[PDB]
């Protein structure tokens, strides 16, 4: 059992365990879930707090990358914003040197290439963290997650965390061709608030986040007042 | 088997833990402040009668107001006084001063933390005596890089048995002659030999003159008979 | 060209000589500062330039040479062996970012058997060198302004087989022509002799 | 990581070294032999399955107009060597205008192993090779294993099958043979220790001759096996 | 990847460092290797493996730059190596480098001391910087120069040498060692010195007769100087003698040999 | 600018003008051109003031630190020798820079010259500067060995003065220091106009 | 580029490394150097007497400038490369400075270079003590010795080596003040035999004064060991 | 083009006792035009006590006391949050400008304030960084008039003044700079520093 | 343990052990308070033979540390130095969200990498900005917390008990009130409080980051 202390080495059966350690941070962190309408994309967050005493915004898990496009971290918060950071500065180069906004499927690929290069040198470890992607640029609206190994994929709906089993098979009674980003964000948040656990986590609050035409396919918080 | 950079888990780094245990090993080195002078003194401790006792100073001339004892490991202690020095003299070049005693406590504590690029921590704990506009001063640098202010401290092997003799008679009031009296009593409880006039080492810096003077053998043997 | 060195090679000896002069524009600061240097017990070299770059030259030289030697239980190093270092270190400079050390030289010594294993032929050597790292071993040579005086004297008047005292005489002779004709004044030279003895001051010339 | 791997010890071995010379060893074969007037060298090429296209499968490498090579052991190890050879040929034209002579090709090889068994971080190269060529010395065969050790042959072989084969060529090499008995002594030598049919298609060779290194085509190589 | 490396430079508890030991042992299995101090040079003598039917030569032009086990470094300077022979290879270039660059230098040959302790150095930094295995070789060095005339030393894997008047090192060097313990003198001839050489290796060998496939025998010697063309270089002063390093062939060998074999036939007598 | 210095039996003997010119506006008529460098040793500037000020308080940063490694003073040839190597490096950068360094040690009075391409040079007397072209006049009509202290001074204080009243970039206060076995002392100042009235008779 | 840590602290202030080096000195052949009036005496064992042994031996005591000389004790190519560079600073000091160096100055010079050693990432300690002598430009003797963590002393005697705390205490009874030159060679040789055997071909010697210096002769040894080796019997 | 500009103008100030006054003109001037008559940027504040004063191009001025006031926050956090005297500051300001030996600021620069004894001081400097303390001081395109205006009623040498005194002179002296010199003109900015506090008034000048 | 050696080593259970353990320097530091109303940040601490543990980091901002003081003096020049450039540039305060952000990346550079260890110490960051004032405390594992009252170090689950009873009252106190209860939290940590042995700070409206002196000090103890 040597092999499974650091990220360079298989295992007899061809697995790299490290990476597998590390997925198990985000499987034990905080629910995510995230829709893909006809107009654009919403994502919900349930945030733990560790204390009744912090401001309104404190250790917040959805950012903006560029105009059209933001992120949402699941699993751990400071390594999700090296991330973060990472992002900004493709979203940044895309626009400087190519004069585009960088297209969603093209930002997913180069954050997934970022965290697997975490994955092949003795030297590093591997980030805790799974993102969620939301963007609408001029391939329409997008929605991928990349995971820990660096593995990139696209969906319609989804959902991290110690809550998704439960919060998938709510997911699959939408319809997502006929939904709107009002209606969504009424599903979204009423999945979270039925998995929450209130025996091991006693305080909590949501988060929630669109790019969508009505917006102007600018990505951005909700207002409060409409959870 | 366990790194450099390794914390215990107390919180502590053990490079750092030993490094103070080494110091403990030491020759014995103490300090008292009084609101005239400063006053430094160290058992010398040499190993055979065929070594000329000039060659083993352990109080050092860092600049005219500021001098040094030294506890641990002798030639560590050389680099950092090397360092010291420079540094004083840089503070002249500048700005045309001499350089408080607080400040270069400061210095030498900010290279005696660059490990992890050298293999090890410094095993050395210094203290600093000096004048400057606030008066006589007694620093101790340590290990951790940690630089505090004292009224009387010692640091070796005897430190333990000093601090419970300074527990008793030291007042904050004291003269220079009850000093001068008291550190060579402290040194003949602790010591192992017979303490001769030429087995240990006092310096005084004065608020009067505030310059450093090195006693002889000839004036050390009045404060032996005065005992 | 403001300064003047003259050498010369006969059957046992090196004679060497240089102008005195250390000036600051058209000032004379001082007229006795010695300029033949001697390099380890029997080598020396009379150099003419500015003083940063000759001191800054024969100290480099002489430290390596310390270090040679002590490297190699304390043997004397023979003559063609420096005079081959110190070509190799003014072609250096020459390419070099600093630039050329502005420096003309002439080496002299005398070499002598290390041990019994040695089939060196014993005997005076003399080199000319300029500062581009020119270097050519002669029986007679000069530097400076009053240099072309001197050799004319020479191809008249030098043989192989002087006695010591005829050199004397004929270096002095040399160092006269040098002030009845060149008009910057070199009015004190210093000479050195090499020989089998090692390298002493010469006190009748002047 | 800029440790060394190949490490001494107790009894003064470097058993790393003989660990990639077992892995040499254990390559299909290949084969030498040095004729008066030319040099040949051979070896099996056969495929897992003939799923495999054999054309492209190459076991005889040409280093430069006049000298070429082949292995046993780890292919792409092999690989790293011939570019190096390669390079170095090309090297010493531009410099003296003339072909490199097979002895100084062979030591920059043998430095180029010599320093895989002592850096940091790397473990040595798995196979051996024969290095044939011709210069003004006249016609060379050599033999390099893993260590970075080299010798100059008259014949030999390496791989599995290596034992047999220099015992059958020990008796019917001759040191006046001319090229052509050469190359049919030498494919005889491979059907002894070979596992099924030889055929044009599963076998390579190449031949030094009147100052070239040439690979045979297959077309070539069937004319030549038809009179064995 | 810490946690697999194995601290070559690491000293143990006793200021000892095993690689360096170990790569001792290794010398000590390989093949015998002799040298030998006379009046008229010196002698190295070498043990070659069993002799193969299909072995080659190389052809090379020139025959007194390199045989098996005998290299020339300069004009004044030749070695003969025991231990793992692509390391030897490694620092036989380096001394070659070094030798000739002092003579670009100074325009005179390298002594021979010198080059011995640079070759030394060499081997010590590998023992104190850098996490890698040392080298493995043992090297006997001949030479000749105008402060000390012939000289034979020995490097050792450590990064020490010693100066000697005999010595052996490789597979049977206690044998050897005791023999040249008893049979060398301060008076002996090339000639002389090449027959005591042969008589040591072929006891060591353990065969009655001398193979001459078997043996490598070279010698640093002083022979007269070549041409002096004054009119080319009209300050340049050769001596008489110059030294050479030269490889013994089998045509040189066969009178010396048969001188080798009488003296075995009339030691063997007397018994 | 007009500086001097020589040796005699009793010491070494330095004396200085005032003046700060381009070559026409007159920016000071009372610039320090003696640097105590410490309490053993004095150097003097001529050139460029900022040169001479900053790289004599770089060598007076060294000489300390030679005191507190070494337990002693540093010699008058070594710090001259540090001054020189200084200069030298900076040969191709473009100082102006002609100073002299004073001292006594263990070996005696000491006085050298050292100028911004590296040169250094002992003798027994220099003087420097635009004005030194009419001091070494009446300098070399008075100097000998055998001077008393008193008779030294004069001299010195005397050369000065007629530098200044032909130069126009030397003039105001006529400064003189003495160099003896216990360190040095500064000797007088006069106004160079002051001067004029005690000599013209 | 090897950048390990190789010299740490263990839990009760140890750090091993050094202690080792410490070890490898004691394995060392002995060397003891002896301050007189005048002179500064360097005597040193020697590996064995051998027939095949050149008579010309190999130096242990080395010059590092004219008027500074080195013995030790340890691993010799170790101490090679420790006596390269102090050479080196004996040269680059007379290029900065002009003054020849002076010895205490030397001294610190090697002791930090060895206290470097034992905090450098990427490398082991020199396992080497040395002795160093010398005289000033005034005519007086210093005699200092370094170990390996880098700690540098004067003394007026001093061992090194195996057996060095036997021929110590033998010093420290018999030691006088201001001896003469062939006082010291006598107090020397005497010390030595404490811890060697013979004193036949066993023992190089070195002795300085003020402007020269002697590798002594087999021929004035023997006399001088002979002497010593009666006085031994009484 | 060239990397050097002179925006012109004068600064002058004269110590006393227990104070210093300083004066600063506001015009800054372009080539053949003016950019404003009402720029502040020739006296910046250091310390309660000490005040950096300079000439030339606008734009080095600004780099430099924003260089100084960085040493000087730097100087705090090492030395226990103290400031450094005028002595100190003066130090530094030469060091750093020689080290600027070979791209030199085109800067004629002042430093003045209080000592330890509670005197005023003026240091002035050239361009590299020589300097000396005196009583009083002038640079910039007046600088040839003020000052041997100042050597002939503060010294006197060929024949205790009061704040109000004293600061009429310096009134005076500008006023005959403005007639005078092109570059100088619009009003003058003046401080009065005492152990008190720092008074600050402005003046007007002719506008042509 | 097999896996509480490294900071790149994760645990089957997906925890980072070395990460943890430097989280327990700060817990057995000193401890320290900080409170805020409407317009005021107050920090209080136990520095009791003086040690500094309050800094300055530019005319808006200072902090508070607890764990190894070597690491705070580390974070303490890179925010000055940030703070400086930011001024240079913009001739503005630097906002505070901006320095809470550099310095949470900063720490999580030093647990990712094998040549680099995790800081071990504790901030609380105060000041007072363009959008009023700000709290911040940072740990270890490279998060950040913005609160309206916490607390950190030895035993200051206590103070952080009194803290939750009468932080709700805050945001209407008086600056007099907000010291007030800054002490109270403080003293349910521990002797008792003097002049001599407690710090406390101040930034706010119209009051640049200060330290109080002994004699305004004297005035709440």
């Amino acid at each position: 059992t040597e092999h499974d202390q650091s990220t360079d080495i298989f295992s007899a059966d061809g697995r790299v365990f490290q990476v597998e350690y590390a997925c198990k941070a985000v499987d034990n962190g905080s629910t995510a879930v995230a829709a893909c309408c006809t107009d654009g994309v919403v994502v919900a967050v349930e945030k733990i707090l560790t204390s009744r005493m912090l401001e309104e915004g404190s250790n917040d898990r959805i950012h903006a990358v560029d105009r059209q496009a933001g992120v949402c971290i699941c699993g751990m918060l400071p390594d999700g914003r090296a991330v973060v950071s990472r992002a900004r500065a493709e979203a940044e180069n895309s626009r400087d040197v190519f004069a585009t906004p960088i297209p969603g499927s093209v930002l997913a690929s180069r954050i997934g290439e970022f965290m697997h290069v975490y994955t092949t040198h003795y030297a590093y470890r591997p980030f805790g963290c799974s993102v969620i992607i939301a963007s609408y640029a001029d391939d329409g609206p997008q929605l991928f997650v990349s995971d820990p190994s660096g593995t990139v994929a696209g969906y319609y709906g989804i959902a991290l965390g110690k809550g998704k089993t439960v919060a998938k098979t709510e997911l699959e009674k939408l319809n997502f061709k006929s939904i709107t980003c009002d209606e969504a964000v009424v599903k979204l948040t009423k999945i979270l608030h039925d998995v929450h656990d209130k025996s091991k986590d006693k305080l909590y609050e949501l988060e929630v986040a669109w790019v969508c035409n009505k917006s102007n396919c600018v990505f951005q918080h909700v207002p409060n007042d409409m959870i | 088997d366990r790194g450099v950079n390794t914390f215990s888990p107390e919180g502590r780094i053990f490079q750092i833990e030993y490094a103070i245990e080494a110091i403990k090993l030491g020759s014995t080195s103490l300090g008292i402040q009084t609101p005239d002078a400063v006053v430094i003194a160290a058992e010398k401790r040499v190993p055979s009668v065929l070594v000329d006792p000039s060659s083993m100073n352990k109080i050092l001339e860092i600049d005219y107001h500021m001098g040094t004892v030294l506890s641990g490991m002798v030639a560590d202690a050389r680099i950092l006084v090397e360092h010291a020095r420079v540094e004083a003299q840089n503070h002249r070049f500048t700005y045309d001063e001499p350089m408080r005693v607080e400040s270069c406590a400061l210095a030498t504590c900010d290279l005696s933390v660059r490990f992890g690029l050298m293999s090890r921590p410094f095993g050395v704990s210094l203290l600093i005596a000096g004048v400057d506009e606030n008066g006589p001063q007694l620093w101790q640098t340590d290990p951790s890089g940690t630089y505090t202010r004292y009224d009387a401290q010692a640091i070796g092997a005897g430190a333990e048995a000093a601090q419970t003799v300074f527990n008793e008679i030291y007042h904050r009031n004291m003269t220079v002659e009850e000093a001068e009296t008291l550190a060579v009593r402290i040194l003949k409880q602790v010591m192992e030999e017979e303490l001769t006039k030429s087995n240990i080492e006092i310096a005084i810096v004065p608020a009067s003159t505030g310059k450093l003077e090195v006693y002889d053998q000839t004036k050390i043997q009045r404060i032996i008979d005065r005992l | 060209m403001s300064e003047t060195t003259i050498a010369f090679r006969c059957n046992g000896f090196v004679l060497v000589a240089a102008a005195g002069l250390n000036a600051f524009y058209y000032i004379k600061i001082m007229d006795t500062e010695d300029k033949v240097t001697q390099l380890d017990s029997h080598k020396v070299v009379a150099c003419a330039g500015e003083n940063g770059p000759r001191v800054n030259f024969v100290e480099y030289i002489k430290c390596n040479m310390a270090l040679k030697r002590m490297r190699e239980h304390g043997r004397v190093i023979r003559t063609s062996a420096a005079a081959s270092f110190m070509r190799n270190a003014l072609a250096g400079a020459l390419r070099s970012r600093d630039g050329a050390y502005l420096v003309n030289c002439l080496l002299a010594g005398y070499d002598v058997a290390a041990s019994s294993d040695d089939d060196i032929a014993t005997g005076p050597h003399l080199y000319y060198m300029d500062y581009l790292g020119t270097m050519q071993e002669v029986p007679y040579g000069c530097h400076g302004y009053g240099a072309s005086f001197v050799i004319a004297m020479l191809d008249r008047l030098w043989r192989p087989d002087l006695t010591a005292q005829e050199a004397v005489d004929l270096m002095q002779k040399c160092c006269d022509e040098v002030k009845k004709r060149v008009v910057i004044s070199n009015d004190k030279f210093i000479c050195k002799a090499v020989t089998e003895n090692g390298v002493e001051i010469v006190n009748t010339v002047s | 990581s800029a440790y060394g791997l190949t490490t001494f010890s107790p009894s003064g071995r470097l058993v790393q070294i003989e660990y990639a010379t077992t892995a040499a060893s254990k390559g299909t074969t290949a084969l030498g032999v040095k004729a008066m007037d030319g040099v040949v060298i051979a070896a099996e090429k056969k495929t897992t399955s003939p799923l495999a296209a054999s054309l492209t499968v190459q076991k005889v490498f040409v280093l430069d107009d006049h000298v070429g090579c082949t292995y046993s052991g780890i292919g792409p190890d092999c690989r790293v060597l011939v570019d190096a050879a390669r390079k170095a040929c090309q090297k010493y034209r531009l410099t003296y205008h003339e072909p490199m002579p097979v002895s100084q090709l062979v030591r920059h090889i043998s430095s180029l192993y010599q320093e895989f068994t002592q850096s940091g971080g790397v473990r040595p190269f798995g196979c051996s090779l024969l290095v044939a060529g011709a210069d003004s010395q006249g016609n060379h065969l050599y033999q390099v294993d893993p260590s970075g050790t080299f010798w100059a042959w008259k014949a030999t072989s390496i791989g599995k099958g290596s034992t047999d084969a220099k015992t059958f060529l020990e008796k019917r090499y001759t040191n006046e043979m001319e090229i052509e008995d050469a190359v049919h002594t030498a494919l005889l030598t491979l059907k002894e220790g070979f596992d099924g049919t030889m055929t044009a298609e599963n076998t390579q060779v190449g031949r030094v001759s009147e100052g070239k290194f040439e690979l045979f085509t297959v077309d070539q190589l069937k004319d030549y096996l038809d009179q064995i | 990847s810490s946690r697999y490396d194995s601290r070559t430079t690491t000293f143990s508890p006793e200021g000892r460092l095993y690689q360096v030991e170990y790569a001792e042992e290794a010398i000590s299995q390989a093949g015998t290797v002799i040298g030998i101090l006379t009046t008229g040079g010196v002698v190295l003598g070498a043990e070659k493996g069993v002799q193969n039917s299909l072995f080659d030569s190389e052809n090379m032009e020139d025959k007194n730059i390199s045989g098996e086990k005998m290299y020339k470094i300069a004009s004044h300077i030749g070695c003969s190596v025991a231990g793992v022979t692509s390391d030897a290879y490694a620092l036989l270039n380096y001394a070659r480098l070094s030798a000739n660059r002092h003579h670009y230098t100074y325009q005179e040959p390298m002594a021979a001391e010198d080059l011995c302790r640079l070759l030394c150095d060499e081997k010590q930094l590998y023992t104190q910087y850098g996490g890698v295995r040392p080298f493995g070789v043992s090297f006997l060095l001949a030479g000749w120069d105008r402060h000390h005339g012939y000289q034979l030393y020995h490097t050792d894997t450590s990064g020490n040498y010693n100066a000697w008047r005999a010595y052996a090192i490789g597979q049977n060097d206690q044998v050897a060692q005791s023999l040249l313990k008893r049979d060398w003198k301060p008076e002996l001839t090339l000639d002389e010195g090449i027959v005591l050489c042969l008589r040591v290796l072929g006891k060591t060998m353990d065969t009655v007769k001398l193979s001459a496939e078997r043996l490598e025998v070279a010698v640093l010697h002083k022979v007269p100087a070549p041409a002096t063309q004054k009119l080319l270089e009209p300050y340049g002063v050769l001596p008489k003698t110059v030294p050479e390093f030269k490889i013994l062939r089998e045509t040189d060998l066969k009178p010396l040999i048969a001188e080798a074999d009488r003296q075995r036939e009339a030691e063997e007598a007397a018994e | 600018t007009t500086t001097l210095g020589f040796h005699f039996d009793g010491g070494i003997i330095l004396a200085v003008d005032s003046r700060a010119s381009s070559g026409q506006y007159i920016s000071s008529q009372t610039v320090m051109k003696v640097l105590e460098i410490n309490e053993y040793l004095l150097g003097t500037m001529a050139g460029g003031a900022a040169d001479c000020q900053y790289w004599e308080r770089v060598l007076g940063m060294e000489c300390r630190l030679w005191e507190l490694r070494n337990n002693c003073r540093i010699s008058v040839a070594a710090a001259s020798k540090i001054l020189a190597n200084i200069t030298y490096s900076y040969r191709n950068y473009g100082l102006s820079m002609g100073t002299m360094v004073a001292g006594w040690d263990q070996f005696g009075p000491s006085l050298y010259y050292v100028d911004d391409k590296g040169t250094r040079v002992k003798h027994e007397l220099f003087s420097v500067g635009s004005g030194s072209i009419y001091a070494y006049g009446v300098l070399d009509q008075g100097y000998r060995k055998n001077l008393t202290v008193e008779e030294a001074c004069e001299l010195a204080r005397r050369s000065i003065f007629h530098a200044t009243y032909r130069d126009g970039a030397s003039g105001g206060i006529v400064t003189v220091y003495h160099v003896h076995q216990g360190g040095w002392t500064q000797i007088s100042r006069d106004d160079q106009t002051k001067l004029y009235d005690r000599y013209v008779l | 580029s090897y950048d390990r840590a190789i010299t740490v602290f263990s839990p009760d202030g140890h750090l091993f490394q050094v202690e080792y080096a410490q070890e490898a000195v004691r394995k060392g052949l002995c060397a003891v150097g002896v301050r007189g009036k005048d002179s500064i005496i360097f005597a040193v064992e020697k590996k064995s007497v051998q027939k095949l042994q050149d008579s010309r031996t190999i130096r242990k005591i080395y010059k590092l400038d004219e008027h500074i000389y080195l013995a030790f004790a340890g691993l010799s190519a170790d101490a090679r490369v420790l006596v390269n560079h102090a050479q080196l600073e004996c040269q680059r000091f007379r290029l900065n400075y002009e003054d020849a160096v002076d010895v205490d100055l030397l001294v610190r010079y090697v002791a930090k270079v060895q206290q470097k050693s034992t905090q450098s990432s990427g490398s082991r300690p020199y396992g080497v003590s040395t002795i160093i002598g010398g005289f000033n430009e005034n005519g007086q003797p210093h005699l200092w010795k370094t170990d390996p963590s880098g700690m540098s002393s004067a003394w007026r005697a001093v061992a090194i080596g195996r057996n060095d705390k036997t021929v110590l205490e033998f010093m420290e009874k018999s030691y006088q003040e201001n001896m003469t030159r062939d006082q010291c060679v006598h107090f020397a040789i005497k010390a030595l035999l404490e811890a060697v055997e013979s004193g036949s071909k066993n023992i190089e010697l070195v002795v300085l004064e003020n402007k020269k210096a002697l590798y002594m002769g087999d021929d004035e040894l023997r006399k001088f060991v002979v002497e010593v080796e009666k006085e031994r019997e009484e | 083009w060239s990397p050097y500009a002179d925006n012109g103008g004068t600064i002058a100030a004269i110590a006393g006792k227990n104070y210093v006054i300083l004066g600063g003109d506001t015009r800054l001037n372009g080539d053949f035009c003016i950019h404003t008559r009402d720029d502040r940027t020739k006296l910046f504040q250091l310390t309660e006590h000490t005040f950096l004063a300079s000439t030339g191009m606008q734009a080095d001025r600004l780099q430099l006391q924003q260089m100084l006031k960085y040493r000087i926050q730097w100087y705090q956090y090492n030395n226990g949050g103290k400031l450094p005297s005028t002595k100190a500051i003066a130090k530094l300001t030469s060091t750093m400008l020689y080290q600027r030996r070979f791209f030199p600021y085109y800067t004629f620069n002042m430093v003045v304030g209080l000592d330890e004894k509670g005197a005023g001081v003026c240091y002035s400097y050239d361009p590299v960084g020589s300097t000396e303390p005196f009583r009083y001081g002038t640079s910039g395109s007046a600088s040839s008039f003020v000052e041997p205006l100042m050597d002939c009623l503060l010294t006197r040498q060929h024949m205790e003044l009061s704040m109000t005194e004293t600061l009429e002179m310096l009134k005076n002296a500008f006023t005959g700079a403005a007639e005078r010199d092109i570059f100088t003109g619009d009003a003058v900015c003046f401080h009065i520093i005492t152990a008190d506090g720092i008074r600050s008034e402005l003046f007007e000048l002719r506008n042509d | 343990n097999q896996y509480d050696t490294n900071t790149t080593t994760w645990s089957p259970t997906g925890r980072l052990f070395q990460v943890e353990y430097a989280n327990e320097a700060v817990n057995n530091g000193s401890a320290a308070v900080g409170t805020k109303n409407k317009d005021f940040v107050v920090l209080t601490a136990l520095k009791r033979s003086y040690q500094e543990k309050v800094f300055k980091l530019d005319d808006h901002v200072g902090m508070a540390i607890a764990g190894l003081v070597a690491d705070g003096r580390m974070l303490a020049r890179f925010v000055r130095t940030e703070c400086m450039n930011y001024r240079y540039m913009h001739d503005s305060d630097n906002p505070l969200p901006l320095i809470a952000e550099i310095v949470g990346e900063k720490y999580q550079r030093h647990i990712q990498f094998a040549g680099k260890r995790p800081f071990g110490v504790g901030l609380l960051i105060a000041g007072y900005d363009s959008t009023g004032p700000h709290l911040y405390h940072t740990v270890p594992s490279g998060d950040v917390f913005d609160f309206k009252a916490t607390a950190m170090g030895l035993r200051s689950q206590a103070a952080r008990t009194y803290l939750e009873k009468h932080f709700e009252s805050f945001p209407d106190c008086g600056l007099d009130e907000l010291i007030m209860h800054a002490l109270k939290a403080l003293a349910a940590a521990t002797a008792e409080l003097n002049i001599k042995n407690t710090t406390i700070a101040i930034v706010g409206k119209g009051t640049p980051f200060m330290v109080l002196t002994e004699e305004a000090a004297r005035k709440y103890l």
